[PDB]
């Protein structure tokens, strides 16, 4: 079988969503739904469109009608950003066939300001030649952040960086960032710093000139 | 409760073979259906195969046919899955999840999950296993608030990725900012970790950060020292 799904749906939490699944001839045998958050292990909802899990509010829901499976969310929070999947038995191939989650995003929370940190060196590792330096940034809601490095006071991006996506934290964006194309002598002067553009107000922070 | 524990992965050459292990705890091991269902990156799931209450084998996909086996123990309580001719294609989160319905002897065949499980991380390339390198990083004397100060590890230098961190013996669940890794353009990957760390007047941890790698053991016991 083959189920189609839709790849994002967002909705303010104001009001309810629509996640469908549907098919070919999907109109009598069972459709289960279960939600797995960003890092967690995914749970049990609503399944089969009439009953619930022990724990699973009445805010959840599904119904079928012909051809279309939908789940409806009922009072959407912050909290309730996860990936939803349908899955179908489909006994004419005695297979499990699953499909593309959707990404529920609550559109319309407020701003957070992420916070940037400084590591400086370790103490025992200047004897060899590591040149691991790296600068961390705090959660935040607003993504698609690009971190500027100011490498000996100077803009220096020929290096090799990471530059690693923002990643899933208890429902907020994180991320990393590290260049060290220094040839390990990385106390020369001028105050080697780190900064971090985002949209709007961008962030710095500097070290100890030593 | 249920404590489905999984074992078994890591760096593995195209075209060889491995055993995949899921144990269970809380439940009667005769009376309830346990699938394999992978988890690619990002890349939604996908079904593996699955074994009844009794031996009984249920059915695989379109592309697991001839290559994977699997087989459950009733004596030891447990499902093994065995896989041969691994291919670049097979690098997903191997879940072991549970069913939900007793399975009666009459009914109508269908199946779904009801608890799952974490998942190994069973990558199959070229490559291989790089030690971990843990550093002790400096918790600078910039004090402004009350804990501005913090202190992590620099783990680096390792293609898979098991990141499993423990400070004294696997408790101080409070909050701790563990930063996800990144391929660095030359298949090694970097942890870090961000703690509290709150004024140190002999008061605060012992400064230990113990990372377990499987497929690169090393027991790592080095200390933090400003």
């Amino acid at each position: 079988y083959e189920l189609t799904q839709p790849p994002s749906v967002s909705v303010a939490p104001g009001q309810t969503a629509r996640i469908t699944c549907g098919g070919n001839n999907i109109g009598s045998k069972s459709v289960h739904w279960y939600q797995q958050k960003p890092g967690q292990a995914p749970v049990l909802v609503v399944y089969d469109d009439s009953d619930r899990p022990s724990g699973i509010p009445e805010r959840f829901s599904g119904s079928n009608s012909g051809n279309t499976a939908t789940l409806t969310i009922s009072r959407v929070e912050a909290g309730d950003e996860a990936d939803y999947y349908c899955q179908v038995w489909d006994s004419r191939s005695d297979r499990v066939v699953f499909g593309g989650g959707t990404k529920l995003t609550a559109l319309g929370q407020p701003k957070a300001a992420p916070s940037v940190t400084l590591f400086p060196p370790s103490s025992e590792e200047l004897q060899a030649n590591k040149a691991t330096l790296v600068c961390l940034i705090s959660d935040f809601y607003p993504g698609a952040v690009t971190v500027a490095w100011k490498a000996d006071s100077s803009p220096v991006k020929a290096g090799v960086e990471t530059t690693t996506p923002s990643k899933q934290s208890n429902n907020k964006y994180a991320a990393s960032s590290y260049l060290s194309l220094t040839p390990e002598q990385w106390k020369s002067h001028r105050s080697y710093s780190c900064q971090v553009t985002h949209e709007g107000s961008t962030v710095e922070k500097t070290v100890a000139p030593t | 409760e249920v404590q489905l524990v999984e074992s078994g992965g890591g760096l593995v050459q195209p075209g060889r073979s491995l055993r995949l292990s899921c144990a269970a705890s809380g439940f009667t091991f005769d009376d309830y259906a346990i699938h394999w269902v992978r988890q690619a990156p990002g890349k939604g799931l996908e079904w593996v195969s699955g074994i009844t209450w009794n031996s009984g084998t249920i059915g695989y996909a379109d592309s697991v046919k001839g290559r994977f086996t699997i087989s459950r123990d009733n004596a030891k309580n447990s499902l093994y899955l065995q896989m041969n001719s691994l291919r670049a294609e097979d690098t997903a989160l191997y879940y072991c999840a549970k069913h939900h319905q007793i399975a009666v002897a009459g009914d109508a065949e269908d199946y779904y999950f009801d608890y799952w499980g974490q998942g190994t991380l069973v990558t199959v390339s070229s490559a291989s296993t790089k030690g971990p390198s843990v550093f002790p990083l400096a918790p600078s004397s910039k004090s402004t608030s009350g804990g501005t100060a913090a202190l992590g590890c620099l783990v680096k230098d390792y293609f898979p990725e098991p990141v499993t961190v423990s400070w004294n013996s696997g408790a101080l669940t409070s909050g701790v900012h563990t930063f996800p890794a990144v391929l660095q353009s030359s298949g090694l990957y970097s942890l870090s970790s961000v703690v509290t760390v709150p004024s140190s007047s002999l008061g605060t941890q012992t400064y230990i950060c113990n990372v377990n790698h499987k497929p690169s053991n090393t027991k790592v016991d080095k200390k933090v020292e400003p």
